[PDB]
RNA sequence: UGUACAACGGGGUAUUGUAAGCAGUAGAGUAGCCUUGUUGUUACGAUCUGCUGAGAUUAAGCCUUUGUUGUCUGAUUUGU
RNA sequence: CAGUCAAGCGUUCAUAGCGACAUUGCUUUUUGAUUCUUCGAUGUCGGCUCUUCCUAUCAUACCGAAGCAGAAUUCGGUAAGCGUUGGAUUGUUCACCCACUAAUAGGGAACGUGAGCUGGGUUUAGACCGUCGUGAGACAGGUUAGUUUUACCCUACUGAUGAAUGUUACCGCAAUAGUAAUUGAACUUAGUACGAGAGGAACAGUUCAUUCGGAUAAUUGGUUUUUGCGGCUGUCUGAUCAGGCAUUGCCGCGAAGCUACCAUCCGCUGGAUUAUGGCUGAACGCCUCUAAGUCAGAAUCCAUGCUAGAACGCGGUGAUUUC
RNA sequence: UCUUAAGGUAGCCAAAUGCCUCGUCAUCUAAUUAGUGACGCGCAUGAAUGGAUUAACGAGAUUCCCACUGUCCCUAUCUAC
RNA sequence: UGAACAGCCUCUAGUUGAUAGAAUAAUGUAGAUAAGGGAAGUCGGCAAAAUAGAUCCGUAACUUCGGGAUAAGGAUUGGCU
């Protein structure tokens, strides 16, 4: 017989299957929509989500309730250190694809991409590119023509640019590489552009503007092996049921004599490639710029890192994106940044955000100061205080 | 949000569900209101319907005035228990969760609050609002 | 903006940092945490928390400010 | 054989809520003695006060270390 | 359940909406008819959970018709994309009220679904009543109590590895498969259009919300074996200090981690079309959206975007073993 | 008036007995095939094939109310095995 | 300790036997806690929770006068002198 009530079904079905992400760094899939117009600039960026922190603005929509009042909003602040550009890929069209025909590297490539070429860099001889870079003498006769060979038949080129993983705190050293799809130019102006950012670098402030409308995409939080009910949701069954009571009733019907796809089932659950979109940049920071943690209302001398620094992550001493709203992904982990795929005229997104208060106060508990000056000032002298 | 209410009310908490008896914050002399609905709800497969601040609701009077009890009639939520977060950043809550009877326009039947009315109630119905003593 | 104070440890409440708590009698009770939210509800006596700013005022302790 | 890594220690941030010890013109008092005080004196006496936002714990998936002490070629397999 | 005709109904009028007398069908969603399958056993009603499908469409998208002034409504088309509830009583399917809502449409999958549950009903043996029986006993009559067994196999499904393609590492392409967003309210338009008045919209804009979905733990809340701190009982270590035991002794607070529409954020824009409205224009010297040609257009379809990446699809690049 | 051996008396009831039947009225509730109180031409109640009450008692059955709660809204976490 | 050959800890005595090691996924079994609501779940409050010892105050209907009754419902509770 039929279903005795409607209901909606458990779980989306467009993200199947949630099965771990292919790598740690969730690929980009498609860049924004190509343009010979606008100046030679990068379409994305590689930081670490450091964690999140409270922030108070005023909300400036017309018609709101809140209009020109403060409101409390969460947001994700990213570490973004320099990038450096090390290499550029062509890609020419085929019926089958787009399909990359060069890539092109630079002369001194730092160790921290040179590891990532390697599973067992204590012990390896750290030949890589040994002979590529000895190739790049005599004014570099192959990279030459090879670029040529580039401005001559390609459509799409990407830089192949790798963050300068020893800046952040991490404890990691290998560095996460990556193709960002550069627009602006044509093809030519784009590759003397990238060859004029060989072993170079690139920082947020001049590819991320405040205010713009960013995607985050990145590898989510992992949680092992998941029953169906945290897996998809679905109701518990009662508490009276025999042989457990964390599971789906009825998998299928008699017929089709087939479990189906589209029925809840037990696994893996997290640590899949997920795009968040629409998300809007705060601040981009500068972490040569001390006193980052300040506003034009605040004026206190505090960076932006909270007290005892962010949860397992550390400090902020670099470039950051300071974004509202969650991202997909823990803190440590890579996370990318991708311009918006389509002009965003929305009145939410077109806010002029300008914030008021940043809290800096401790991740680790409810701590209740700002900043350890203001600390100190409240509770007077300590008997560790000599 | 109800008829006669002043349009949009940012979402509260939801803390009273169907079947929760809240005081009577006017003096129709009704006791204690007993929801039997929630104006403006959604259908799920055995969700509940469930009351916030300011929400309009359908109750009955459980205990108190005769000719009150025994009958439908619509209410408005003033106060809740279950802590919301406002859009300022504040998480708030009443430690009584009250109501007062109104007929469906939005006009209160009795003629004073007691105690206080939770600010988005407030904003949300103007009666209510005239008729508050300490908004908050 | 501004920064409340805490009503029964005195502690700096932050712009969403803590609860807000409206007594039957309509007094407005702002806490800083669930520490200072709940040893209220206990009936405790902020005048004999050691650590609370009204305990720290009355036994005068590091006032040579 | 190093902006190396680790085990400790240091600092920060945190959590709880004022350690032990000592001292008191603190203490319902009760027994004992006298030089009968106005801090008399001995024994017992919860609890209070001062040292004392003290003491304890703090990454085990917190942050940072100018300190101490170390550790750093074992195996197997792979060819157009 | 759907048509065919059209006596009459409907101010006038058969066909706006109906539709008698008759009449032609379709479905297997009822109950029957048969006994072909199973009686060396296919677990058998309902509910609960969940997935998918049909369309004879309740709502939503776009439309055509009216005894459509507006408002509300009714009939109909493309349409199953998307949703179709909370409760009282009953084992109930069904039914009947209460209420919200845009709406509370009908159905299938061995009357889906019992090695998924429950066992309320039915359906063993206890027992009671009524009626029928002389009696033993009977009763889809009522009532009460009544063990609901096994998966480690194959497959299916969900996740997870993996030999070889010279080796190994990195960066990629993308065939194919999946797909998602949904609906409402308020302010304004506007007390405007419309109407005599009663009444009373809509297009755009804005702020929100409902259902669903993917993340995240800055804030709030929950959890506490941090057995972290504090406290308390009984006992034990001669007393003190410090502790043990009380299956985690208990209580207060309790970071981290996990987590909640109980917390927060986010959820994309182009083409081609259906219905339909049109144009040009013959067939049929006229006329006609139609035949040739063609324009706008739906919650439709295909793309953009997102997810996985063929482990027998593939690309670019690095380094490739001497004592 | 026909018939029997005599025609269900006192009581009780849609009761564990009432098919129609979710009987009718009242109460309980927002809503009640549930519960209770009445009505009784009662298919098919009824007097030691015992009738009607009945304080107390009941691991009997049933309904409602207060308290209580993860039964649920709506799931989350922790420990041991 | 306590009313107690209840429960918890100890003395004499006796054992330290039950295949172990490493991790801490899902589903379980056993033991808990959950904000707001409080049976809306469900055949049905099934399971759980709440109350609980003692002293004092108060105690209804009905009744076979014996009961109901610990009715209901409140207050107090250590240590030290």
């Amino acid at each position: 017989s039929h279903r005795k009530y409607e209901a909606p079904r458990h779980g989306h079905l467009g993200f199947l299957p949630r099965k771990r992400a292919a790598s740690i760094r969730a690929r980009v899939k498609a860049f924004p929509k190509d343009d010979r117009s606008k100046p030679v600039a990068l379409t994305s960026f590689l930081g670490y989500k450091a964690g999140m922190t409270t922030i108070v603005r005023d909300l400036d929509r017309p018609g709101s309730k809140f209009h020109k009042r403060e409101v409390v909003e969460a947001v994700t602040v990213v570490d973004t250190p320099p990038v450096v550009v090390v290499g550029v890929v062509g890609y020419v069209e085929t019926p089958r694809g787009l399909r990359s025909l060069t890539t092109v590297w630079a002369e001194h490539l730092s160790d921290e991409v040179k590891r990532r070429f390697y599973k067992n860099w204590y012990k390896s001889k750290k030949k890589a590119f040994t002979k590529y870079s000895a190739k790049y003498a005599q004014d570099g006769a192959g990279i030459e023509r090879e670029l040529a060979r580039i401005k001559k038949y390609a459509s799409v080129v990407r830089v192949l640019v790798h963050t300068q993983i020893r800046k952040t705190p991490l404890a990691q050293k290998k560095a996460h590489l990556a193709e960002i799809q550069l627009n602006g130019g044509s093809i030519s102006e784009k590759v003397d552009w990238a060859r004029e950012h060989f072993e170079k670098t690139v920082a947020v402030d001049s590819v991320f503007e405040q205010n713009e409308m960013i995607d985050a995409i990145a590898v989510t939080k992992g949680h092992g092996f998941e029953g169906v009910t945290h897996r998809w949701g679905t109701k518990k069954l009662p508490r009276k049921t025999h042989r457990g009571l964390r599971k789906v009733a009825c998998i299928g019907a008699w017929h089709p004599a087939h479990v189906m796809w589209s029925v809840a089932r037990a696994g893996q659950r997290g640590y899949h490639s997920r795009t968040s979109i629409n998300h809007k940049i705060y601040r981009v920071g500068k972490g040569d710029d001390e006193a980052n943690g300040a506003t034009s209302f605040d004026r206190t001398k505090k960076t932006i890192t909270p007290m005892g620094g962010f949860v397992h992550y550390g400090e902020i001493k670099n470039d950051f994106i300071m974004v509202k709203g969650c991202i997909p992904g823990n803190r440590k982990r890579i996370v990318t940044l991708r311009k918006s795929l389509y002009t965003n005229t929305s009145r939410k997104a077109l806010e002029e955000v300008s914030l008021k208060w940043i809290d800096t106060a401790s991740k680790f508990g409810k701590g209740r100061f700002q900043t350890p000056a203001e600390k100190h000032a409240f509770m007077g002298t300590l008997k560790k205080d000599l | 949000s109800g008829n006669g209410a002043q349009g949009t009310k940012f979402r509260i908490s939801l803390g009273l569900p169907v079947g929760a008896i809240m005081n009577c914050a006017d003096n129709s002399g009704a006791r204690n209101l007993y929801i039997i609905a929630v104006k403006g709800s959604g259908s799920r497969l055995n969700r509940l319907p469930a009351a916030s601040l300011g929400d309009m609701v359908m109750a009955t009077v459980k205990k108190g005035k005769p000719e009150l009890r025994k009958k439908v009639m619509p209410a408005i939520v003033v106060r809740q228990a279950k802590s919301w977060r406002r859009r300022d950043g504040v998480f708030l809550y009443f430690e009584d969760n009250a109501g007062v009877i109104a007929n469906p326009k939005g006009e209160m039947k009795g003629s004073a609050i007691t105690g206080p009315v939770g600010k988005e109630c407030a904003d949300l119905w103007p009666r209510v609002a005239s008729n508050s003593g300490v908004v908050v | 903006m501004k920064v409340e104070i805490d009503s029964f440890s005195g502690a700096k409440i932050y712009p969403g940092r803590g609860t807000l708590f409206v007594r039957g009698d309509s007094k407005i009770f702002r806490f800083q945490n669930s520490k200072s939210a709940s040893l209220f509800k206990q009936r405790k006596n902020p005048r004999r928390i050691a650590w609370t700013v009204l305990f720290r005022k009355h036994h005068k302790k590091g006032i040579t400010e």
